[PDB]
DNA sequence: ATCGATGTATATATCTGACACGTGCCTGGAGACTAGGGAGTAATCCCCTTGGCGGTTAAAACGCGGGGGACAGCGCGTACGTGCGTTTAAGCGGTGCTAGAGCTGTCTACGACCAATTGAGCGGCCTCGGCACCGGGATTCTGA
DNA sequence: TCAGAATCCCGGTGCCGAGGCCGCTCAATTGGTCGTAGACAGCTCTAGCACCGCTTAAACGCACGTACGCGCTGTCCCCCGCGTTTTAACCGCCAAGGGGATTACTCCCTAGTCTCCAGGCACGTGTCAGATATATACATCGAT
């Protein structure tokens, strides 16, 4: 039941950042009370103005403890002062200085490295409410009943059964799926692996990344972005790159994508990750 | 990069032949079909129907007289067409005396 | 007014054949401008048999030389089969 | 109007008839033919309009043309 | 209705009315309609199963005068019974010669 | 039975044009095969024109347009300023 | 006069013509006109023909045609081998004609 | 009566006296093979439709009306010999 | 004891049969030939004279358009010999099979 | 150049059979009359062809580098041409038989034409479901 | 290697053939009633087929040489690819009125029919244009 814990809401805009494509794990079970499941624990979330909320489930449910509370908030990562960074954009770019003097409070949030590396691959040209139903199709196939959650690393892989998760609706990513499952296996140190591309430089992340099969430039900057704490990276969706041709523009292809990010970081500053996500959600 | 020549003819010949959309713009090609009426008779008037089926007559001619000059210039061993390739193709086709 | 055409009968036989597939207009004019030849071609084909034979009359033996003369030799004879069997069962039924 | 056949307009002709290489020269004789086809077409056409007394040549009289031209057209009419 | 009694789809009647008006003979036998439907219902036959043939190959449901000339010129017979005639947005058939092609 | 052909008529214009000259037999055959070839062009394209036009006579009119037609350059102006010539000279009378 | 081919002026058969062109079926009606027009315009044709065949045959010395005269009068001419372009004259043979790349050295 | 092999009846010096009408100077070895198969073809064309014509006529004869009217369905209009 | 040059003879030749114009096909052999086709049709045929005679007619005319065509070709991709490639770019321009 | 061999065109003479001319006659063309409907002519309608304007933006036009294809020389070896002697069979002229092409007589089964009847099919909206294409938090695959 | 294409599926457009009723033409049927086209049975005699012998022109086989078709190399120039500037094609929309189609009416031209008769066809004849044969004077090609 009702649960509050303070935060200001131009710090997070708890009502509309969640479905905006980062996780998809989010999605509406009650009004403006967005349900989902981390940690393996299901959360409710919205926010008010000099406080957010988060409740969780316990039938003597009243409260969260403190140590779920802090997990939550870290996965939003809150213990940084998104408002400010508006008097550092809007003079440092021009049309961020619009979008700033438009609206507020949007941030990026730290879900697990897995979840982010398969939830973008199943996002391989594709919209967001597909990608949010095949999300839920492929943990209900797969993953246990905890909303169903993600399976092991091994256990996303089997005898030759990936032929089922065609079944789900995720045509060709079914292959990336399994290929890209296997080799983190076989051939990279799964949940230390990972670590370690969390505690890798960005070009590192990002070479190490490009390297497993079903994820590209953009799969792995959004990975970099979330879930792997690279705030200079500057994914370049299709949102992204329509947004670049009606704002400013000076010349797409790998070589074309990369002096794009280029020189989007070099306007945005080191924390243009963060931005970028602004800007995205404006559309 | 830059696509070594020869190889953009290539792909232009997939494209064009994989589609069935004309190729002669249309408002040219109906003013020279209407001057050459004029000189027949003067002030008359044209269906659209019938440029259409004009344009489409024509394209569909010189395209099969393009199809014949490509093989009397690879019959002479060549890769470019070049007049007498036309000439050779029309006068054999009996459209020239 | 009134103008004929074979887009019914074309239809008809399409179905006839591929059941789920369907008919745009633009092909449905190409259809009856082929048919209208082709039974020019026959038409003609048999009026210059009759001329040339004597005959005043152009009967079904006229239709299946003319058929024989005008198209190729697997179509020919396929054609003057069903020609012969659609006559057949006709008459059958006076 | 005949200069108003555009060059990139004969070679995208060119290029449906499979050709890969175009000399200079190729453009001017295409011109010449065109010229040359559409007038035999036109001059039928013509008649045919006139024989029926009207004014408007009808898409019908150009398919009657090319007909007795020995190039049947087909889609719009018989 | 002698369409119904030769087991044909086409028209008979019509046939034999324009065999009639179209003058083409002083006298015009029974026989002649029902065989000439016959025949035109068999060619368009054909040539719609090879056009319907040609569409399925394409992912389409309709055919479009495209399948029509992909259909013609692709059989041996039918090429040669409409050699000379010219189809409106028909295209022409994908032929590209060898030697041009890259080494 | 008894046959018919324009060998008389083809020696009558030739004796106006080259008195002096003769004709063989062969070519006598092939100027009446050429005679009915084109007889047979002009009345196909004249009885073409009636269908087209929904008229059922075939007249003078349908004739010149077939000659216009069929024939090219000046064959086409000369005959039918021949054709005319004798039109107006058969109704004169 | 009594025959229609005297009154019009022509040589050929106007009956005749006119008889063809009921009988030949080429139309329900036929027009008083259109045997005249027939008959002159195909008058006219074979009088071309032969002025050119009996120029060839002056040229050659003889006095009667021959096939060989008609194919060469048909030939050499520019809009008749247009008309008769694609009709074979027995007897006929060809125009003289060596491609010039073909003539000795 | 049957019949055989009179293909090759068609000699070598009768191909090179039809060229030499052609106004060909200078003549190949292979040449003869082709021409007498396109020779073949062309034949087979035009007697199935002479064939086709006489046997509507309820004939027996094939008449040269039958070929000329044959050749001349075919694009090939012939003069001097009947018609 | 003579001896011309090559092509000589071919030119005089050339000109003595474009001077002429008798037949260049013996007789027999082709009304044999036309017998051996019609057998695969129908059976035991007659042929009037005049028929085979036309069809001779008709088949030499028809080979010698065919072989100036053919020079055509060879003059074109700068050969004096014919070769069959020509006679099958010649047969294939036509429009024939 | 120069001269010789072979070929071609040109002269002159004989004989013949193919074409020009004459005669008979019959059947198809010409003359005369009726009629009825096909074609000419006048009015009306509305639709669809010409004409114009503004913008946007796709395609055309122009310039330049240079890569490779066209074209010219040269060499060679074998495929073709020319010519001679030898062998085949096509062409010519006769003799003989008969299949069937062509024509005549007929009479009946068919088709033309008419009157009375109705439903197959055409034109007009209407309502679709349905088809075709695009686009989406790109990546992989493929070829230059 | 860095450009272009293809992959799975859901949702959103947007057009658009396919029934569907409805009304109604008109022409496609059904049933009769006649006139003649031709299917059939004969009969005639043309011409197509078979074979037979003879002559000699034509085709075959082979030898020898050279010229030309093929391959290779080198030069060089001119089309392709690419980028940048320019222009007019296309799309939409609105207006005016020219003429193409309809309808009605009217009459004069063609079809049909019945008498005659003379123009063209079949047959027969004569003679001269040309095919054949002998004579040779000039032309062109190849050797020198």
């Amino acid at each position: 039941l009702w649960a509050s814990i303070p935060c200001p809401r131009s710090e997070l805009r708890l009502d509309l950042v969640l479905p905006s494509g980062q996780s998809f794990r989010w999605r509406e079970q009650s009004p403006a009370h967005w349900s989902g499941v981390l940690a393996d624990q299901v959360w409710t979330l919205t926010q008010t103005e000099e406080q957010l909320h988060c409740t969780v489930y316990r039938s003597q449910a009243s409260r969260p403890t403190p140590d779920e509370l802090e997990a939550v908030r870290k996965y939003f990562q809150l213990d940084v002062t998104l408002a400010q960074l508006y008097h550092h954009w809007g003079s440092v770019d021009s049309h961020f200085q619009e979008v700033a003097q438009k609206f507020q409070g949007v941030r990026l949030l730290r879900q697990d490295p897995i979840e982010c590396l398969f939830s973008f691959i199943c996002s391989s040209n594709n919209n967001i409410a597909r990608i949010t139903g095949m999300v839920e199709r492929l943990c209900q196939a797969f993953g246990p009943r905890l909303y169903h959650g993600f399976p092991s690393l091994q256990a996303l892989a089997g005898p030759e059964v990936e032929a089922h998760l065609r079944k789900l609706g995720l045509g060709y990513r079914a292959r990336y799926v399994s290929a890209s499952a296997r080799a983190i296996l076989e051939e990279q140190g799964g949940l230390a692996w990972l670590q370690q591309l969390r505690e890798s430089s960005y070009e590192e992340a990002h070479k190490a990344l490009c390297i497993l099969p079903g994820v590209g430039t953009q799969v792995a900057d959004c990975i970099c972005l979330m879930a792997l704490d690279k705030p200079q990276a500057v994914p370049v969706d299709v949102h992204m790159w329509h947004i670049a041709q009606r704002d400013y523009s000076w010349h797409p292809s790998p070589q074309t994508n990369k002096e794009l990010g280029n020189f989007f970081r070099s306007l945005w500053g080191p924390y243009a990750g963060w931005a970028q996500a602004v800007l995205f959600s404006a559309d | 990069h830059r696509y070594r020549p020869g190889t953009v003819a290539l792909r232009e010949i997939r494209r064009y032949q994989k589609s069935t959309e004309l190729l002669i713009r249309k408002l040219p090609f109906q003013r020279l079909v209407r001057e050459i009426a004029q000189d027949f008779k003067t002030d008359l008037r044209f269906q659209s129907a019938a440029i259409g089926a004009l344009q489409e007559a024509s394209e569909a001619y010189l395209v099969g007289l393009f199809e014949d000059t490509n093989l009397c210039a690879i019959h002479a061993k060549r890769v470019t067409i070049m007049p007498k390739d036309i000439q050779l193709a029309r006068r054999i086709r009996g459209e020239r005396a | 007014s009134r103008k004929e055409s074979y887009s019914v009968y074309v239809y008809k036989v399409l179905k006839q054949v591929h059941p789920d597939t369907g008919i745009s207009s633009k092909a449905m004019g190409i259809m009856n401008s082929f048919v209208n030849d082709i039974f020019e071609r026959i038409a003609g084909e048999a009026s210059r048999l009759a001329h040339y034979n004597k005959r005043s009359t152009i009967t079904s033996r006229e239709i299946q030389t003319a058929v024989r003369l005008l198209l190729p030799g697997e179509l020919a004879k396929h054609a003057v089969s069903e020609g012969t069997k659609a006559v057949t069962k006709y008459t059958s039924s006076k | 109007n005949i200069q108003g056949i555009t060059k990139p307009a004969i070679r995208r002709l060119a290029r449906r008839g499979g050709v890969k290489r175009i000399s200079g020269l190729i453009y001017e004789e295409t011109r010449g033919v065109l010229k040359v086809f559409l007038e035999n077409v036109i001059r039928d056409a013509v008649t045919y309009t006139e024989h029926a007394k009207r004014k408007t040549v009808t898409a019908m009289d150009v398919v009657y043309a090319l007909k007795r031209q020995g190039r049947t057209l087909y889609g719009f009419g018989g | 209705s002698r369409s119904s009694r030769a087991g044909l789809q086409f028209p008979v009647g019509r046939v034999h009315r324009l065999l009639r008006k179209g003058n083409y003979a002083e006298r015009v036998g029974a026989g002649a309609p029902v065989y000439l439907a016959a025949v035109l219902e068999y060619l368009t036959a054909e040539i719609l199963e090879l056009a319907g043939n040609a569409a399925r190959d394409n992912k389409k449901t309709r055919i479009i005068p495209r399948h029509l000339q992909l259909a013609i010129r692709n059989d041996e017979e039918l090429n040669k019974l409409l050699g000379r005639v010219t189809i409106a947005q028909g295209g022409v058939l994908p032929n590209i010669q060898a030697v041009l092609l890259p080494k």
